[PDB]
């Protein structure tokens, strides 16, 4: 199976994420998604086996709570700690992405969550999505990795 | 068949109301839904239990081989 | 003092939630920097913004002025700046790009929440680098 | 009702078979 | 003297302790969580999060990762004791409302 | 939110804890008792024989939901699980039949048995202090009476009809005497256990041990351990006129009631109050109305299946989740 993630007739990944996981990728990254330590460490505990050493980014909100987003969280699961060599950069466009609100504006400030940006394992912008986690995308982040 | 003894989803007792709901449906008749509500059926799992029981039982005793 | 790379006073323009319901993009215009713009993305069920309203935007790095490598908070009676901040993000200057001569637009993504810088010389204050903390006080 | 049973009673079934 | 209850996976702790996984068996979400919120209430503690591996295990991974002031297996042991004293309180409450009533 | 969980029209909002240090930059919220002995309360709105009603105030949803899954799914109590059947000539099978004498809830008070050892012999495992024996006899004959003809079959049969009572307690050795003060009894008497024709018998007897309601649901002694947040209605603003009532017709009918002489509507008891945000549908009521569920106040409703006293069950819960804390302390952790 690892080594048959892409199909032979385009080389488009073949095994990624289904309804479910994408659904629930999506809503981890929404931009509404803030989760304090307690939640964000259970979280990472899930989302491992409670066997894998994360090592804890600063929270994008320190004042008035330590919140930190699901697209952290989700940087997290890409590169858990420092001794993952996984390093990703990646530039992709969600299914659905509305344009920013002028021409000459850059992609990312879609008026959506439309563009995901990926530097460093790190999640810039965009939400997880089909076109980013599901299949026939080589901007996947699974197809990145591999 | 034969009233369940328990709600599937809940698990109180109500194999012992069957008989009672039956009563209340005959002598003094009432609704169907007060009949459960008079009986504690609140929740609508435990409600369901008595409203969609099928008494097949008595059906199948009709062909009892052993007379 | 030392540690802040830029700091300015905004007059907010529009605060339009998109499909959201505790995050906005907030559009805010500088007061004495007329080619100083800015875009930025703000919970605002923690730091509420209404159109029209006055906001100072400080972004700093070092805010608190083992080899766990697991961000630790600082102490609670600890001396730091953001204590006359009421909200503070933390993020990385990911994009620096020119949209005129000598008018430049920096970006910064605070874990998704994004923010657009615009102007013109700030070219021995503002890099491409991990600490960067936005400082917001009504 | 409103009366201990566990102070009085010894719950002998609590114990890890 | 359980010496199959509670192991420490080796494989995933730090060296000098501050961080490790102990594997459970028999325990599920009911003693995950709550040991769980009770480490969290620790402040030496910056990691604690629990996991049930497969459903078809009576077994139960908790991780726990500290700053350098104690040990996991310590913080571990303050939560479980935390845990022994919130029931002890709750007991108590409980025994004297339900004598008054 | 602090402390209250956002009750919208489309999504609820802020329901996890936020009580830790670590939260914020003050590091408040660390645990210690003598804040938690001083912050918790227990409110008993009412006992029964079978129902306890009971408030636990300022405690943390995974203790409240560690107290309802024991509750559940770890009190033990008394089932029957071997069914031996001598005779049965009844329409309904053996194994139906003995499934249901298991779901039937015996009024016999665990601690008072020993749980069973799985690896003895069958011919030794069983003993006085492990087993309850309960015997079943029934036989159906025709009634030697001349009623009207083809009338309901109770006075037109004898023993059509076979109860939970029918379950017959048969004391083994010392139990004779153990309990003497309290036979056996099935906590509902008037099961319906089977319907038989004449020339139909069953003839059994059932083994009860202790048990796990996580093993088997017959075993949970509760036919409902469950706890709901305690409502909180806001009127931002005053609401008057047939406005109010509109309003008041939102909500249960006694949740919130309208003042006399002021006319404002008022909220009269919330604790009445089922969240079905009925209020969130108006759009006239949008900015005049906020509904919430306070987090850490739990309303807990324990119904017994019979066999113990509600208050016993949640008491046991509390010992049986100190009781594991306790054991992981003292076990030492292996490598
Ligand atoms: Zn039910």
């Amino acid at each position: 199976v690892k080594n048959n993630l892409l199909t032979p007739k385009s080389g488009e990944p073949i095994i990624a994420a289904t309804q479910d996981f994408i659904t629930g990728s999506y809503l981890i990254s929404h931009k509404d998604s803030f989760y304090d330590r307690a939640t964000l460490t259970q979280l990472l505990s899930m989302m491992s086996d409670g066997i894998e050493h994360f090592d804890i980014p600063p929270p994008a909100i320190m004042k008035p709570y330590y919140l930190w987003t699901g697209k952290q969280v989700f940087s997290l699961l890409i590169k858990p700690n420092h001794n993952s060599p996984v390093v990703i950069n990646l530039d992709a466009k969600n299914k659905v992405f509305v344009p920013p609100k002028s021409k000459s504006l850059p992609n990312e400030m879609s008026q959506n969550d439309g563009f995901v940006i990926i530097r460093g394992s790190q999640i810039l912008s965009g939400v997880m999505d089909k076109s980013v986690l599901g299949d026939g995308k080589k901007h996947s982040v699974f197809y990145t990795i591999l | 068949m034969i009233v369940p003894v328990r709600c599937f989803s809940c698990g109180k007792v109500v194999g012992d109301k069957w008989e009672s709901y039956l009563n209340l449906l005959q002598e003094d008749e009432l609704d169907e839904g007060t009949a459960l509500s008079r009986l504690g059926l609140k929740r609508y799992c435990c409600r369901r239990m008595i409203l969609t029981h099928v008494d097949l039982i008595e059906k199948f005793l009709r062909y009892n081989p052993l007379e | 003092m030392s540690n802040t790379l830029f700091d300015d006073i905004f007059q907010v323009s529009e605060v339009d939630p998109g499909r959201y319901n505790k995050v906005c993009r907030i559009e805010a215009a500088s007061t004495t920097q007329d080619q100083c713009k800015l875009t930025l993305d703000i919970n605002v069920e923690l730091f509420p913004v209404a159109a029209q309203d006055s906001l100072t935007v400080t972004i700093a790095s070092s805010l608190n002025l083992s080899a766990t490598r697991s961000w630790r908070p600082p102490q609670a009676g600890d001396r730091s700046l953001a204590d006359d901040y009421d909200y503070v993000m933390y993020g990385t200057a990911y994009k620096f790009e020119e949209v005129s001569k000598d008018l430049i637009a920096v970006y910064y993504s605070f874990g998704g929440l994004l923010m657009r810088l615009e102007g013109n010389y700030r070219n021995l204050n503002n890099l491409k680098q991990e600490n960067a903390y936005l400082l917001i006080r009504r | 009702v409103s009366r201990d049973t566990w102070n009085t009673k010894n719950m002998r079934s609590l114990e890890p078979p | 003297p359980d010496r199959e209850k509670i192991k420490l996976l080796t494989q995933a702790t730090s060296e000098d302790g501050t961080s490790a996984s102990f594997q459970i068996v028999e325990e599920d979400h009911t003693l995950g969580n709550a040991l769980r919120y009770v480490i969290m209430k620790n402040p030496d503690v910056e990691f604690c999060g629990y996991s049930i591996p497969h459903p078809s295990e009576n077994l139960l991974n908790i991780r726990i990762q500290t700053y350098g002031e104690t040990t996991a297996v310590d913080a571990l042991q303050k939560g479980l004791k935390d845990l022994m004293d919130l029931c002890d309180v709750v007991e108590s409450k409980f025994t004297e409302k339900i004598k008054s009533m | 939110m602090s402390n209250i969980v956002g009750i919208e029209y489309n999504r609820v909002t802020n329901t996890t804890s936020t009580d830790f240090p670590g939260f914020s930059k003050d590091a408040e919220n660390e645990w210690n008792v003598e804040k938690f002995k001083k912050d918790f309360e227990v409110n008993i709105s009412s006992l029964d024989a079978r129902e306890a009603n009971f408030d636990l105030i300022n405690i943390d949803t995974s203790i409240a939901n560690a107290f309802r899954r024991i509750m559940i799914s770890e009190v033990p109590s008394v089932a029957a699980e071997y069914v031996y059947f001598f005779n049965n000539t009844s329409v309904i099978q053996d194994e139906v039949l003995a499934h249901r004498i298991g779901l039937v809830p015996l009024k016999v008070d665990p601690d008072m048995l020993t749980w069973v050892d799985s690896n003895l012999p069958d011919d030794e495992k069983f003993t006085d202090e492990n087993t309850i024996v309960l015997s079943l006899n029934v036989k159906c004959t025709r009634n030697p009476d001349a009623p009207k003809g083809s009338t309901d079959p109770k006075e037109l049969y004898n023993n059509a009809h076979v109860y939970a009572r029918d379950l017959k307690f048969e004391p083994q050795g010392r139990q004779s005497t153990t309990f003497a003060d309290c036979p056996v009894v099935p906590a509902d008497p008037d099961i319906l256990l089977a319907k038989l024709r004449p020339g139909q018998e069953i003839s059994l007897k059932a083994h009860c041990i202790l048990g796990i309601g996580g093993d088997h649901a017959k075993f949970s002694p509760v036919s409902t351990a469950s706890y709901r947040l305690l409502p909180q209605i806001n009127i931002l603003q005053p609401i008057k006129g047939e406005s109010a009532r509109r309003f008041q017709k939102c909500f249960p009918p006694g949740v919130i009631g309208i003042d006399e002489g002021s006319d404002e509507a008022y909220v009269k008891d919330a604790r009445k109050d089922t969240v079905s945000r009925e209020v969130l549908r108006y759009e006239e009521f949008a900015d005049k109305v906020k509904l919430g569920r306070v987090r850490n106040h739990f309303i807990f409703n324990v119904e017994s299946a019979g066999a113990m006293t509600p208050e016993e069950i949640f008491f046991k819960s509390v010992r049986i989740l100190k009781n594991k804390a306790e054991y992981l302390k003292n076990c030492p952790i292996t490598q």
